[PDB]
């Protein structure tokens, strides 16, 4: 088991926007009726809309940068960013419960947006491990990504069991055998994408930098580098600030 | 609060009130060199050029406006209540469709 | 109390300013903006505390080393400033007013000067973000005309990072209005260069920016009718954002002039792209339901990568002159890539109509080409390093027995 | 930088700044926002504002805007010589009258380029060339010949003349537009049905 500290580690953090994979629910007759705009409304075209994602680190529900937007880019059949955003947040500028909000929005009309879903996924997992590989995160829809602590619109909560037992395959704790998991391995496929499929909820993928400069092999780690006398002084010998104030002024 | 605010010599003074009332008269600052005179005269070339191309422009689309005649309110008022029973026709056809 | 504030509180935060830690140093810094600002009276010790304790102190951290100080400290200069303006009113109720305004001036002015010219990019962003248009008071007309707006319009250099031309783009609307007119031949090239960008949403950045400088009345009226008639082909752009910012920029016009103005020049202008006669041109909904459909993103993207353009649009036009009467017979390209290009386009099924619309952007399609083609620690690894622990004993364990 | 022989025309054209100094607060110490409006003048009245500058909060010695042209040059009759400077003062959208000036520009002293101020309740204005207040052989050239400034005289009658013609024929333009503005109310509510109609056709 090989790790570098977050502290250490002073790179962009780089997070992949990958493909919306779902189906976006619409409204009845009366809602274009009183409202003309939605007939003109990006989610009322035949085709899939020019949707992008917006991020921005949170920490403590306090924001810590600014959003990044994705690149234009066109879609004819589906949503496939397939883009690195890169970070305005450095490693070891990241607190212990640093969450990425990411909401993706549509147009409405002229000069005015709508978001279309909304997730958050925390970075620091369990252990105190920065989250790699392609996670799915969830989408609660029509509700910009919420970066309150606790999040109301978390990303990630049988399925759940075949979860945690291939991370302990590839992780070495296991039984081998090479047919056996060669076939396995396609029915957890088919077992997820029956899941997603029954999901009602959309399903947005990403992937964090699991392959970089260094040897992929390293995984990152939440760190920092921080009877004569009874009654205690914790301030017996510093500076007196507000002598100094004084002094300097006149 | 508030508060308030020989023959050469005659003919100096000629200028200058000339001079005075000129630039009360119009925007322009007398007295003024040859150089600035220049580029001053020709400003107000091309500001009299794009003034009277303007003008011919409005008389232009005052003519087109002139060819043009005025709609019978008859008319309107009829395909307005045509459209008024299209846009019911429509609203019954989507509740049923709805409904279905 | 303010006297309690000042006298024991101040100096702590100044103190921690000066930390290792750079999240430390970005506290420091918000909890000493706000403590001052809770400050409604002067004390006699603390007159002329500003120029000479806190903006002094606080001055390092315009060029500190970690990014988020840098960002900490864009982000709380507005304030700072504008407390400071404050504080010398109170001072005055207890040197001339003029020496001591103008010294304020010259520090504010030196710090946003500063700021404007770092490495990263962010903290640019983030000057311009919180209070770009509120330090333009501390600069005044002239020095921000040859200063600030000088600054500003080397952002739009920067080809590698379309994020910081979008923020030029969204935040030029405030000096513009206080810098006046005198600064309105300085933007108009560069809003004209924003329309023909590489990134879409710097176009649709810009197309915002001269709808907002043009209900502000801060566009000449010549300037107006260009930009119209430089827009109005985006209304068939097959991109959807740019299709509905033209429609606001024209709405926001032909309110703007006068009814025989938007007669004259409007209404010509538009007359290709609309599919009949409107009145109500300030209504937006009464000019998208009119508008002709967009050119199909295929034909629009073939025609606009395919190297040697020039060539391309002239054979178009030169098929519109055939097809117009201009001239008796369309001849045949003389390089043969032309003619495979145009039976590749004319094979998606390109139509008459679609050429015409291509040939009207031609003017945004070429310079788009040129620029496309040269652009909690311890205890956390102590649990992990447990779960690996169990996790390898369990696998051992597990693989001996197999 | 004034030269101080006669001839320099200083009216309001020239005129791009104003401020006030040490303003007094009848109500105890409180700061109080402020905003200033100008006004035409003459012997027999005092004529509405015709500008507004926007709010100071939180100050006594205000500096606002520069004025460029006074208002623009927009119908305003940038040639007057006189005018009179009115000071609102006030805290909380409530606002009191403070200073009320008929000033002649012409009778302005000259301070150099640097806004002073001595007595309570005073303005300060600024022209193109510096800061005025309360009174308490090898360098010359040729100037114009009398056929140029003719010319240039009739070239600005000509201007006006064409302008005033535009105007009359914008009025008619808009005055014909006006009659067909009835069977454009009909027209309006046309396009809208037809408008409604096509969305629910498409529905």
């Amino acid at each position: 088991f090989h790790y570098i500290y977050s502290c250490d580690l002073d790179i962009n953090v780089q997070l992949k926007i990958g493909s919306l994979e779902g189906k976006r629910e619409q409204k009845s007759y009366k809602a274009v009726l009183e409202d003309p705009m939605l007939k003109f409304s990006g989610l009322y075209q035949e085709t899939c809309s020019d949707l992008y994602v917006t991020c921005q680190v949170f920490a403590e529900g306090k924001p810590l940068a600014l959003p990044v937007r994705t690149s234009y880019k066109a879609f004819s059949t589906r949503w496939n960013w397939n883009e690195w955003l890169k970070l305005p947040v450095k490693y070891p500028d990241l607190p212990r419960n640093a969450q990425v909000a990411l909401t993706i929005w549509d147009v409405y009309g002229p000069g005015k947006a709508v978001p279309v879903g909304g997730t958050t996924v925390s970075l620091f997992g369990k252990y105190g491990m920065f989250r790699q590989g392609m996670h799915d995160l969830k989408v609660w829809p029509n509700v910009e990504a919420d970066g309150s602590e606790p999040t109301k619109t978390p990303g990630r909560t049988q399925m759940s069991r075949l979860a945690k037992l291939t991370k302990a395959h590839r992780q070495g704790h296991m039984v081998k055998v090479d047919w056996l998991d060669r076939l396995t391995f396609r029915e957890i496929e088919m077992i997820n994408e029956s899941e997603k499929r029954s999901s009602n909820f959309m399903y947005l993928m990403v992937e964090f930098r699991c392959v970089k400069c260094d040897d992929k092999e390293y995984g990152i780690v939440y760190y920092e580098k921080d009877e004569l006398v009874k009654v205690p002084d914790p301030q017996m010998s510093m500076e007196n600030l507000v002598e100094s104030k004084h002094h300097k002024l006149a | 609060s508030r508060r308030f605010i020989e023959n050469l010599s005659r003919r100096l003074k000629v200028t200058g009130d000339l001079f005075d009332i000129m630039s009360g008269q119009t925007d322009v600052d007398h007295p003024l060199c040859e150089e600035c005179t220049d580029t001053l005269l020709d400003q107000l070339d091309t500001q009299l050029n794009v003034t009277e191309n303007e003008c011919q422009n409005y008389k232009r689309c005052l003519e087109i406006l002139e060819q043009m005649n005025e709609d019978d309110s008859e008319q309107l008022q009829m395909e307005l209540k045509e459209l008024a029973l299209e846009e019911e026709r429509l609203i019954q056809e989507l509740e049923d469709v709805e409904k279905n | 109390s303010v006297e309690i504030l000042l006298d024991r509180i101040t100096p702590y935060l100044l103190h921690f300013s000066n930390d290792s830690v750079p999240r430390v140093r970005a506290e420091a810094l918000r909890t000493l903006t706000k403590v001052l600002a809770l400050v409604k009276e002067v004390p006699r010790n603390d007159i002329n505390i500003y120029p000479e304790y806190i903006l002094p102190g606080i001055a390092h951290l315009a060029q500190d080393d970690a990014t988020i100080v840098r960002l900490a400290y864009a982000e709380n200069i507005a304030l700072l400033a504008e407390t400071a303006l404050r504080f010398l009113e109170l001072v005055q109720l207890k040197g001339n007013y003029d020496t001591e305004l103008q010294a304020l001036h010259e520090m504010v002015q030196q710090k946003v000067v500063t700021l404007l010219s770092d490495p990263e990019n962010i903290v640019k962003q983030t000057l311009m973000e919180n209070g770009i248009t509120r330090l333009c008071v501390f600069f005044g007309r002239q020095k921000a005309n040859d200063v600030l707006l000088s600054h500003m319009i080397t952002f739009l250099n920067d080809k590698n990072d379309w994020h910081l031309r979008g923020a030029f783009f969204d935040s030029i609307v405030g000096v513009a209005a206080y810098v006046g007119w005198q600064s309105s031949s300085i933007l108009k090239p560069l809003l004209q260069q924003g329309l023909s960008d590489a990134e879409e949403f710097v176009i649709v950045k810009a197309l915002y920016a001269l709808t907002c400088m043009c209900q502000l009345g801060l566009l000449q009226k010549p300037h107006v009718y260009e930009f119209a008639s430089d827009i109005a082909p985006f209304l068939c752009h097959p991109n959807l954002w740019i299709r509905y910012g033209a429609v606001g920029f024209i709405t926001v016009v032909a309110r703007q002039i006068s009814t025989a103005d938007v007669y004259c020049k409007l209404m010509p202008y538009l007359d290709p792209y609309i599919t009949q006669p409107i009145i109500q041109i300030e209504r937006k909904l009464v000019l998208l339901s009119v508008l002709k459909e967009p050119v199909s993103r295929s034909i629009f993207d073939y025609a606009l990568r395919s190297k040697d353009i020039t060539s391309l649009f002239r054979h178009l036009h030169m098929r519109q002159k055939k097809r117009n009467g201009s001239l008796p017979d369309c001849p045949p390209p003389e390089d043969p890539a032309i003619a495979q290009l145009l039976k590749k386009l004319l094979s998606q099924g390109m139509t008459e109509e679609e050429e015409d619309k291509l040939l009207a952007l031609k003017d945004f399609m070429m310079k788009s080409n040129k620029a496309k083609a040269n652009i909690t620690c311890k205890t956390e690894l102590q649990q992990l390093i447990q779960q690996k622990r169990e996790q390898c004993n369990a696998e051992r364990i597990a693989k001996q027995m197999m | 930088l004034h030269v101080e022989l006669p001839s320099q025309q200083r009216r309001l054209r020239h005129l791009r700044n104003i401020a006030a100094r040490n303003i007094v607060n009848r109500n105890g110490h409180q700061l109080l926002d402020t905003y200033f409006t100008l006004h035409l003048c003459s012997t027999e009245k005092i004529y509405k504002e015709f500008y507004r500058s926007e709010v100071i909060k939180n100050s006594l010695n205000p500096t606002w805007r520069s004025l460029d042209f006074g208002i623009m040059p927009d119908r305003l009759d940038t040639s007057v010589s006189c005018f009179v400077v009115k000071i609102w003062g006030g805290k909380e959208n409530i606002y009191q009258l403070l200073i009320e000036w008929k000033v002649c520009l012409d009778g302005l002293k000259y301070l150099g380029q640097q806004i002073h101020a001595r007595n309570q309740n005073e303005i300060i204005f600024g022209l193109n060339d510096g800061y005025y207040g309360a009174p308490f052989q090898n360098c010359v050239r040729n100037s114009y010949d009398v056929f140029s400034l003719l010319r240039l005289h009739r070239a600005q009658c000509a201007i006006k003349q064409t302008q005033v013609t535009v105007q009359k024929i914008g009025k008619e333009i808009e005055e014909k537009l006006r009659l067909t503005s009835t069977s454009n109310e009909l027209k309006k509510k046309s396009e809208c049905l037809q408008l409604k109609i096509l969305v629910l056709q498409n529905e």
